[PDB]
């Protein structure tokens, strides 16, 4: 759902 | 009363991250230099927020012991707490010294920009109130990691690993409010009150970011997982 922060946080 | 080493090296360490955000001089010269449809400021603020973001992740990144939490307790802390470090900001940036009646137009401006009154008015009550704190960098950047490890924050699976984390900060805030403002000693407990009038702007900034006088209301993907829009 929130790929571009859990890509951005790991 | 005194930082202790330890303390300093936590303070210049959280100094040195909040400092690689985009400069507020920067972002004020624009606003004073050409006044802009509220169409235009529609699109201003769309990439001002989105490197915002961009420079808060790799800020909570870098908050220490923030890598050692769980993965889906990251990404609540982060989504929780973006756009409460965006008006924290936006509030910092208000109250940044300008040369004589500037500080009148930049107010102007904003209240031009195309979002709605009802929601103009509690954003100066806020940026004025902060203002009359009037606090140093090293309180806007520790205020702003306290605001990101905050354990009350919604879908948080362990609550106490973000309190060990968030205390240390609070501890070198208060230290800071005693050395910076020895004659008001209700200092720490007014930064600390100031956050849950910061928390209000949470539930109503998508009702704000629609109504802004546009006809297209578009967000970058990233505006969308962050902000409650599109
Ligand atoms: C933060 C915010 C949220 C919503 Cl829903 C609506 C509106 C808003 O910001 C209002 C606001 N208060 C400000 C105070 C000082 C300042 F220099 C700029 C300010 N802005 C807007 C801005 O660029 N903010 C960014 C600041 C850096 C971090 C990301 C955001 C500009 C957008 C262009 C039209 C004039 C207002």
């Amino acid at each position: 759902d929130h790929q571009l922060l859990r890509y951005l946080l790991d | 009363m005194e930082l202790t080493p330890d303390q300093q090296t936590l303070l210049h360490f959280i100094m040195d991250s909040y400092n690689k955000q985009r400069m507020p001089q920067e972002i004020t010269n624009k606003i004073l230099k050409e006044a802009f449809s509220a169409e235009e400021n529609f699109l201003i603020l769309t990439e001002m927020a989105t490197n915002h973001v961009q420079v808060l992740v790799e800020f909570t990144k870098k908050l220490p012991g923030f890598q050692t939490l769980d993965h889906e307790d990251q990404i609540a802390l982060l989504k929780g707490s973006a756009v409460e470090a965006m008006f924290l900001r936006s509030a910092e940036i208000f109250n940044k010294k300008l040369p004589s009646g500037h500080s009148d137009l930049l107010e102007a401006r904003i209240r031009n920009s195309g979002i709605s009154d009802e929601y103009i008015t509690p954003m100066f009550s806020f940026y004025k109130s902060i203002g009359e704190l009037k606090m140093t960098q090293e309180e806007y950047a520790l205020l702003t990691a306290i605001v990101i490890l905050s354990p009350d924050r919604q879908y948080i699976k362990d609550r106490e690993a973000v309190e060990k984390l968030q205390e240390p900060l609070l501890d070198v805030l208060q230290k800071l409010c005693k050395i910076h403002q020895p004659e008001n000693p209700q200092h720490f407990a007014c930064l600390l009150g100031r956050l849950t009038e910061l928390r209000t702007f949470n539930h109503h900034h998508a009702e704000m970011l629609m109504s802004w006088r546009v006809n297209d209301h578009k967000f970058t993907p990233l505006l969308c997982e962050i902000w409650d829009v599109q």
